[PDB]
């Protein structure tokens, strides 16, 4: 089951790194 | 640190562009990749059909690239869910097709992410986004052919299978159970290409010759191939659920009701023939045998 | 006699009566020979497809005789000096004083003067020219072709809806709630703000670069950290002039509240506002009523625990009684579109909502 | 009678047709089957 | 006009009646349903 | 010149199309109601393909068949080869006109060779390969459905998407449908401009295309190989058919039930097909 | 999440080999009975199926995968494709080879033993034979084909239904006829398996375990559509008749759910969830005696 | 030499839709 | 600016397709 966590926090850390990207460049939004 | 990161990812002095959908595209496509790599050399057999009969379409497994493919989930699993922790034990995985699930979700969420990158570099650079609105036809057909289609069957086995025979066989029994020939839709999609393909030569042609309204034009004959492509994969998407093509079989009969037959009764033979592959019955078999 | 095949008691009938009563009948779905509940259902629902066509078809040709036999370009340029046209005129019979009477408005050919206010509407909600009125016109067309497609459809064997799924109330009161009202609302609050209000400003925006043409200076950066005021700053002042960039501000929601000084209207964002704001709330109320995921209520319960001592038995069982009565259900859709209707016209004649329409008191 | 509109010449022939040629046609189609005896 | 205004009239009611009765089926020889096995 | 003579040819071409699909039938031929005069509606009408019996006799109707009689001309399917002829010779004589144009204008004749791509598909699927087949039977038909049925018929009896060559047709159809978004998408997003786009491309794909020289020459290119393979594997079709056979993998699959391929089903279904009707 | 099956009345063995099992059959309770799978595999028990003994052996081609195994008194068959037949009348203690003829049409699938010297053959093209000389001689029963067919089942008087080569219809056969009778899928799903049940009626299994249960003995109508598993998509692979009124059926990762009241509600159990294998066959021979023929070895046996 | 241009077409056309106007009642 | 007479004709021409549906689904729903 650690497989399932493991991905999980992967694809976690992933969108919020895409979500809170888009937030810090403030050009062009 | 972290303000230098988001300097370098939005940067577009980079070699090559990443921006913010990037750091979604690039570990989707990747895995895409790496998992579709390594179902092509040593994936296990595959039991699609459900029967004692499984599917090996490894290159380890006694197969060339023309043969090889990446067999689609077992018929078993339905639209169910499979990732690899939701398996009793890997070998369980391997052997139910899952792969072909891992590989098309996240290949899937890659070029919509590269959508998303597309749009956003047209937005930094100021260029006008029409590129992204082509873009959308083969994407919507990929999505229609790899991830509707499945629903609407309710089965992933059904799916296109990740090879160059397993897209032949798709396509045949997709005409088979289907006559996909007789909708409109992939009548339109086949002029929507070939009219695009005939736009290619002629203005190809003109500047070949020359070398050595436009914007209308140019823009019309671009749009032509991408209103095509959308048509055909809106008709791949309401044959999934199974709004099937014209039949046009039984129609004309006699003074006296006996059926004439047109060509379309004999397109529906092709269909049935291809439906089951041997003969119907009254053809004398053996009587008896020793 | 064939006609009419439903009814024997009337095609044996051997006077003009059973012409007559046949047509009376034709509509009348319940009392048909032979006729029971699920093609009842199936066949009102392939009716009800039919009539949303032919509202369609109706829209369209409205569209598309104003943008031929019109003069809804020389319009917009002076909307409280020109008469809006309806249609042509060609009748034969006409003679060389009525050829000279109705030639008006500018026009060189017999016409009529329209009085539906709809130029008032084409121009609120951002088509200016000829080419928007038949590209809405040929859309229209290709809308109700769609739906009596789908009539045609959702009639076959394979496609026939089951009788369980015409008494589904709570995933249609939903879908119907949060989709078609929240959904639509949102929507048309988006066209407000991506194209009417910037056409309204003079920027003129449209399908070939809308899509490179931000509403407002700051892109979803304000809405999504939560500093919406950004969006209410900069309104459109006093002196603005419909149509043109005089005067016109930057703010795509605001809550001026009152009319427009110059066409003596409500502000366009204003609605943008309104409509963006009931849709949340739509959308919200959409969300009620338990379909598939155990969370939800259900309308049976509800009815059936609001009792009284004073009422006897309450509200119990009336979850059956309107569910199995289309009557009970038509009644009741149609007084509330009878108020509704009245609401409109009570609300509409006082806050007009269309430039310039205020002046023009024969449409109103 | 003519107009200035695009393609003036329509209804010269399209109100013929929904004035008699149309009318008479569903008028005469109907009458024929309402009076069809051949079934019930 | 007036070099129009017969030319075409006339030749919609000629098929009507060329494939109305028994002329078609014999000039282009499609049997009929009668002659239809 | 070449200018007036592909406009009647061609007339009549398109004419006995009309008339093939609404008046003469192919009930003495095909067995089938291919005429709109027994109610068939557009998609089904066409002309069929005239009997075997004649072989590859060229039907004319003042020679030995049909003996000058129009009606026995109907019958015997000669419309078939009537209309084949004609619409090659009116391709020809628009290849011709594509030509002389040419000439006159002065610029060099990239637009012939452009269109010699149909050229070759239609005088290699309509006259080559009835040529090399039987009779005139196994030709396709001119039609809507026609064409479909003959498609899976060679799927079929050839296993025509094995062959490279309609591999090659396929990949070159859709990069020409490729070529030709991506062109109009470009020429409307940079509203000349190049260098920007060039930029544009390379942070997206990696590289760009340094001339426009090279992208048209490209779309002009693709397209056209494309139809000039599938010709070439039409001609292979007629004479040794050559495809990827793997003999080994359908020996394999023979005697194991646990060994089985994507190319094993479709050998299955092609063989199935082939099995019942004679 | 579906109701949990609170008992496990099936106990999981794990035999230590890879090949799918196939068939089971007996020939008395006290007595010895068999089963035939994939890859040559034959495992003999003699207590009721609590133990096994594999048996092992080899012809001159290595390809032969056991599709059925049939008994009747002492007398027994075992037919695989391609083509290979071993039958005994002694218990199965030595098995005579029967070599096929050539003229047989397809690869055998199913034989059923109508008691001594008395044997039925099925073949995945369709073509039925009836052989009374213990393999020396076969008789023609229906003289057609139905094409390539996934599943072919038989009832319990003799009917043969067979699901076509991708589920888009279906093709009946009874005694007393020539010809089989095709017929069109009465779901809207494509078919994945059909059979029929104990009380007589067919049962169909659609893509994304789509239950079905027929009326009538046309069967043309049919019942609501019933999905065992609700939300779950995971596609059921068999139905099992317990007796006439329990129901079981047999899916993917060890998806086996039972119900009580012939399909209208049905439990999973978890007991057998945690099986890594894919059930493919629950046969009851009798309510009490019931196995479940899954993947890899793994077999569970009723109690 | 548009006359003939145009009438070679036309006058087939306006001959073949008139049957094919009459052809929806003569097979009813 | 004005329409064309092609815009018209081509109006006419798309509008051939509703009527052919219509037909289809009074038809339809006469059965
Ligand atoms: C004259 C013959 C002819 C022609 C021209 C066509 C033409 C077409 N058919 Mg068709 N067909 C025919 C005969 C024909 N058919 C016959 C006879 C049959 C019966 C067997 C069929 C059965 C049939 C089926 C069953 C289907 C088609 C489909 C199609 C369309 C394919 C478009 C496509 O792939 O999507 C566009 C391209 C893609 C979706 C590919 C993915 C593109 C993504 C966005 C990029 C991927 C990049 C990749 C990872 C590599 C990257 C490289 C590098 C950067 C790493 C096209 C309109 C398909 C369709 O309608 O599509 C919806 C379809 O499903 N046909
Ligand atoms: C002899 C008297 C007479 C006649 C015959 C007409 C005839 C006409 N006038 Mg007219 N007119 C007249 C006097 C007359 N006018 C007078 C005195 C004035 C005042 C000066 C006008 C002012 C006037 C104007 C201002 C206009 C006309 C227009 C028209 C045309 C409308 C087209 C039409 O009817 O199709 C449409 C047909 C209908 C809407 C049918 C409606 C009536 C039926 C009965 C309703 C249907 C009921 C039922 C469902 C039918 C079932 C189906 C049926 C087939 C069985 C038509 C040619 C209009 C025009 O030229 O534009 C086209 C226009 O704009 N007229
Ligand atoms: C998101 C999902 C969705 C959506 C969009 C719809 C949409 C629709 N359904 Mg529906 N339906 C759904 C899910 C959905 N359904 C589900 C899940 C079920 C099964 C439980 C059903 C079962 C169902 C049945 C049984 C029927 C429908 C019907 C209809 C149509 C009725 C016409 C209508 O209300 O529009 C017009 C009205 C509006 C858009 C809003 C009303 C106007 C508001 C209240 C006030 C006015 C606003 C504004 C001021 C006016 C504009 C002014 C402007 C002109 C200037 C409509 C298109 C009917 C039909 O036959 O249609 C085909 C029908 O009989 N539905
Ligand atoms: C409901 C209909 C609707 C639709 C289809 C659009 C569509 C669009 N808007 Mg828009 N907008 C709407 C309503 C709508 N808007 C309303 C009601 C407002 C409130 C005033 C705005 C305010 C607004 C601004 C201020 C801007 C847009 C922009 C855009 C464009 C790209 C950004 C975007 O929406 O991606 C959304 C993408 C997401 C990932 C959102 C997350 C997913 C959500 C929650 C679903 C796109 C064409 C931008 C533009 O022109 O280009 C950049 C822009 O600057 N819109
Ligand atoms: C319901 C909508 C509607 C209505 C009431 C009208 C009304 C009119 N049109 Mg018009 N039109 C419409 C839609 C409509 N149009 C659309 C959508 C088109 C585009 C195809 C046209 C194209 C058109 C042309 C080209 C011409 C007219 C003309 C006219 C006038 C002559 C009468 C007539 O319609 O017959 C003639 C027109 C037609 C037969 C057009 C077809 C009608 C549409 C396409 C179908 C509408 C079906 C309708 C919903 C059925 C309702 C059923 C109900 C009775 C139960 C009249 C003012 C004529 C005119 O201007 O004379 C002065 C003329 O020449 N129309
Ligand atoms: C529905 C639309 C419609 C249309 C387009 C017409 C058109 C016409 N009507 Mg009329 N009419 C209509 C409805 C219509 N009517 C209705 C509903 C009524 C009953 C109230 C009448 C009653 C009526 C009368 C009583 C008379 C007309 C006449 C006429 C013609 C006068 C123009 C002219 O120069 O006469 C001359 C035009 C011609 C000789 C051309 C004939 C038209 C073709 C070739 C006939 C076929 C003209 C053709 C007059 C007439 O017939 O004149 C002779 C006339 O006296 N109308
Ligand atoms: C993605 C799907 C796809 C695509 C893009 C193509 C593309 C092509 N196929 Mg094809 N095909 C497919 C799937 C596909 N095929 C499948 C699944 C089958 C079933 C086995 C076939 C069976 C098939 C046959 C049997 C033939 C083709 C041929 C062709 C080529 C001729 C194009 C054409 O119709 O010219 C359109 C017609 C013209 C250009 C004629 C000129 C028109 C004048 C100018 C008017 C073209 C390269 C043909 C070929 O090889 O070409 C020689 C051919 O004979 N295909
Ligand atoms: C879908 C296939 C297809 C069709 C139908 C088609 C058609 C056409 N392309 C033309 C041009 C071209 N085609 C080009 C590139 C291409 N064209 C392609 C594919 C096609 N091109 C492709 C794939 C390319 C890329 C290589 C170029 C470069 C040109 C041109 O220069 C030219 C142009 O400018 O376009 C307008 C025109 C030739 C006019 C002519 O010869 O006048 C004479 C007309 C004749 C002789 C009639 C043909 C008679 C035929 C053979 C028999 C009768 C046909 C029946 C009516 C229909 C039967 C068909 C059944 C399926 C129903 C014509 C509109
Ligand atoms: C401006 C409009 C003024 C005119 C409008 C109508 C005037 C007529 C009013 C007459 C009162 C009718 C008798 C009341 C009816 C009556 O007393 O029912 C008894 C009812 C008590 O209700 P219960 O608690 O029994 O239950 C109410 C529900 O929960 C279910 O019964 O009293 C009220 O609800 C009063 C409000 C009725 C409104
Ligand atoms: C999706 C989406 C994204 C991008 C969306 C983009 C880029 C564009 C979206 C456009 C959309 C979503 C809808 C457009 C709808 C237009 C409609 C629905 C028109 C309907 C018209 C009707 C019904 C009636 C028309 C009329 C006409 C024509 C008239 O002329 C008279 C008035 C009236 C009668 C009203 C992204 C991924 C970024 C984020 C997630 C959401
Ligand atoms: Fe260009």
């Amino acid at each position: 089951l650690t497989l399932k966590i493991a991905v999980y926090i992967v694809v976690g850390l992933f969108i919020s790194l895409f979500i809170f990207g888009f937030l810090s460049s403030d050009p062009t939004r | 640190l972290w303000e230098q990161f988001c300097q370098w990812v939005t940067s577009t002095n980079n070699r090559i562009y990443v921006g913010w959908f990037g750091t979604l595209m690039i570990p989707t496509l990747l895995t895409a990749t790496t998992c579709f790599i390594i179902a092509f050399i040593a994936a296990p057999p595959v039991d699609i059909d459900g029967i004692r009969e499984p599917v090996a379409g490894s290159l380890l497994y006694g197969n060339n690239i023309i043969s090889g493919a990446v067999v689609p989930s077992s018929n078993a699993i339905g639209l169910h869910f499979y990732p690899i922790w939701e398996a009793a034990s890997l070998d369980e995985w391997l052997y139910n097709g899952g792969p072909y699930q891992l590989v098309v979700f996240h290949f899937l969420i890659g070029i919509f992410c590269y959508m998303g990158r597309q749009w956003e570099l047209s937005y930094r650079l100021g260029m006008r986004p029409w590129i992204c609105v082509a873009y959308s036809a083969p994407v919507s057909a990929a999505t229609a052919v790899f991830l509707i289609y499945p629903i609407g069957q309710g089965s992933f086995s059904d799916g296109m299978p990740l090879g160059i025979s397993g897209t032949f066989n798709f396509m045949i029994v997709f005409q088979a159970e289907h006559n996909i020939l007789m909708h409109p839709f992939h009548m339109l999609g086949v002029a929507g290409v070939f009219g695009g393909s005939l736009f290619s030569a002629m203005h190809g042609s003109l500047v070949t010759s020359s070398l050595v309204n436009s914007r209308s034009l140019h823009f019309f004959l671009g749009a032509w191939p991408v209103i095509g492509i959308w048509f055909t994969a809106m008709g791949v998407s309401t044959m999934a659920f199974n709004l099937n093509g014209f039949n046009f079989n039984q129609s004309i009969l006699d003074s006296q009701g006996r059926v004439i037959g047109t060509w379309a009764d004999v397109l529906n033979r092709a269909n049935i023939g291809f439906e089951v592959m041997h003969e119907r019955n009254a053809h004398n078999f053996p009587l008896d045998l020793a | 006699t064939k006609f009419p095949k439903f009814s024997q008691d009337l095609a044996q009938d051997p006077t003009t009566r059973r012409i007559w009563y046949g047509i009376a009948t034709a509509h009348d779905f319940e009392t048909h020979d032979g006729m029971t509940e699920e093609n009842l259902y199936q066949k009102i629902f392939a009716s009800h497809f039919g009539h949303i066509a032919i509202i369609f078809l109706w829209t369209s040709g409205t569209l598309f005789h104003v943008a031929w036999q019109g003069n809804f370009e020389q319009w917009i340029k002076d909307p409280l000096n020109i008469r809006p046209i309806a249609h042509a005129i060609w009748d034969p019979h006409f003679g060389e004083g009525a050829v000279n009477a109705f030639t008006q408005a500018g026009a060189s050919n017999p016409v009529n003067i329209a009085y539906s206010g709809v130029y008032h509407w084409f121009y609120t909600i951002g088509m200016t020219t000829n080419q928007e009125l038949y590209s809405g016109a040929v859309f229209l067309l290709v809308l109700a072709s769609l739906f009596l497609f789908a009539g045609w459809l959702h009639l076959q064997p394979k496609f026939r809806p089951s009788l369980a799924w015409f008494k589904n109330a709570e995933s249609r009161l939903n879908h119907h709630l949060a989709g078609l009202f929240g959904v639509s609302s949102l929507a048309w609050a988006g066209h407000l703000v991506h194209v009417a209000i910037p056409e309204a400003r003079g920027q003129h925006v449209g399908w070939d670069n809308f899509l490179s043409t931000p509403p407002h200076p700051a892109g979803l950066m304000p809405f999504f950290t939560g500093n919406w005021g950004v969006y209410a700053a900069d309104p459109d002042t006093a002196g603005h002039i419909f149509g043109t960039s005089e005067g016109a501000g930057t703010a795509i929601l605001t809550f001026l509240g009152g009319f427009h000084p110059q066409t003596e209207s409500l502000w366009l964002t204003d609605i943008a506002h309104h409509h963006l704001a009931i849709a949340v709330i739509f959308i919200i109320a959409g969300h009620m009523y338990r379909t598939n995921w155990g969370i939800g209520h259900s309308i049976k319960e509800i009815l059936n625990a609001h009792k009284g001592p004073l009422t006897g038995a309450g509200h119990t069982n009336l979850y059956d009684t309107i569910n199995n009565s289309l009557h009970f259900q038509l009644g009741l859709a149609l007084a509330s579109l009878g108020v509704i209707t009245s609401l409109v016209a009570q609300h509409m004649y006082s806050l007009p909502s269309y430039a310039f329409i205020a002046q023009d008191h024969t449409t109103q | 009678m003519d107009g200035s509109y695009a393609a003036s010449y329509l209804p010269w022939i399209l109100i013929p047709m929904v004035g008699w040629l149309f009318p008479a046609v569903t008028m005469g189609l109907l009458f024929i089957h309402i009076e069809s005896e051949g079934e019930g | 006009w007036v070099i129009h205004s017969i030319t075409i009239p006339m030749l919609f009611i000629a098929g009507w009646l060329f494939v109305s009765t028994g002329l078609a089926y014999d000039a282009f020889g499609t049997p009929r349903p009668d002659e239809y096995f | 010149w070449s200018g007036l003579l592909l406009f009647p040819c061609a007339f009549m071409a398109l004419g006995g199309w009309l008339t093939g699909t609404t008046f003469v039938t192919s009930w003495y031929t095909h067995g089938l109601a291919s005429s709109y005069l027994e109610g068939a509606n557009f998609l089904t009408v066409a002309v069929s393909s005239p009997a075997d019996a004649f072989g590859h006799s060229l039907l004319f109707l003042w020679g030995p068949e049909a003996q000058g009689n129009l009606t026995r001309w109907f019958q015997i399917g000669g419309l078939w080869p009537f209309v084949a002829l004609h619409g090659a010779f009116g391709l020809i004589g628009f290849m011709l006109r594509q030509f002389e144009i040419s000439r006159l204008v002065g610029i060099r004749p990239y637009n012939a060779i452009a269109f010699s791509g149909p050229i070759a598909v239609f005088v290699s699927v309509f006259l080559m390969y009835p040529l090399g087949q039987s009779s005139w039977f196994f030709a396709p038909s001119f039609g809507v459905a026609g064409i479909f049925r003959f498609i899976l018929f060679l799927q079929g009896f050839h296993n025509w998407t094995l062959n490279p060559f309609h591999m090659m047709g396929v990949a070159g159809i859709l990069g020409g449908a490729l070529l030709c978004a991506i062109h109009g998408a470009t020429v409307e997003n940079t509203l000349y401009s190049m260098v920007t786009a060039n930029r544009f491309w390379s942070q997206i794909f990696g590289i760009a295309f340094s001339n426009k020289r090279w992208l048209h020459f490209f779309m002009l290119f693709v397209p056209v190989t494309g139809l000039w393979m599938s010709s070439v594997g039409i001609v292979g079709l007629a004479l040794n058919l050559r495809a990827y056979d793997f003999v080994s993998q359908e020996l394999r699959a023979a005697e194991d039930p646990e060994f089985e391929t994507f190319y094993t089903k479709n050998i299955l279904l092609n063989e199935g097909m082939r099995a019942w009707m004679a | 999440h579906v109701p949990d099956l609170a008992f496990n009345p099936w106990q999981e063995i794990a035999l230590e080999t890879d090949s799918t099992f196939a068939d089971i059959a007996f020939t008395e309770d006290p007595n010895h009975g068999w089963l035939v799978g994939t890859k040559e595999t034959i495992f003999e028990t003699t207590d009721g199926g609590d133990t096994w003994e594999q048996k092992l052996i080899d012809l001159g081609e290595e390809k032969a995968s056991f599709s059925a195994v049939s008994f009747s008194g002492n007398e027994g068959w075992i037919t695989g494709k391609p083509s290979i037949l071993l039958h005994t009348t002694d218990g199965g203690q030595t098995w005579a080879r029967i070599p096929l003829s050539e003229k047989l049409p397809g690869a055998p699938y199913s034989i059923i033993a109508l008691g001594p010297q008395t044997a039925e053959m099925i073949t995945d093209l369709g073509a039925i034979y009836k052989t009374t000389n213990g393999g020396k001689n076969w008789k023609a029963l229906v003289e057609g084909a139905v094409g390539v067919a996934r599943t072919i089942q038989r009832s319990t008087d003799g009917r043969y239904v067979a699901v076509s080569a991708r589920g888009n219809f279906y093709s009946t056969w009874a005694p007393g006829q020539t010809e089989w009778t095709p017929h069109n899928r009465n779901s809207s799903r494509r078919l994945q398996t059909m059979g029929y049940g104990k009380d007589g009626q067919l049962w169909l299994l659609a893509r994304g375990g789509q239950l079905q249960f027929s009326t009538d003995p046309d069967a043309e109508e049919w019942s609501d559509v019933i999905a065992p598993q609700d939300k779950g998509s995971w596609g059921l692979l068999d139905l099992s008749f317990r007796t006439p009124e329990e129901v079981w059926v047999a899916g993917a990762s060890g998806n086996l759910l039972m119900s009580q009241d012939g399909g209208q509600t049905w439990a999973k159990d978890t007991g057998v969830e945690d099986i890594p294998a894919n059930l493919y066959r629950v046969v009851f021979l009798s309510p009490e005696k019931g196995f479940v023929l899954g993947q890899d070895g793994i077999l569970l046996k009723y109690n | 030499v548009r006359w003939l241009a145009v009438h070679t077409l036309a006058v087939p056309s306006v001959f073949f839709v008139g049957a094919i106007a009459a052809m929806q009642f003569i097979q009813r | 600016m004005a329409l064309s007479d092609t815009q018209i004709l081509a109006a006419l021409v798309v509008a051939l397709l509703p009527a052919f549906l219509a037909f289809r689904l009074s038809t339809e729903l006469y059965k």
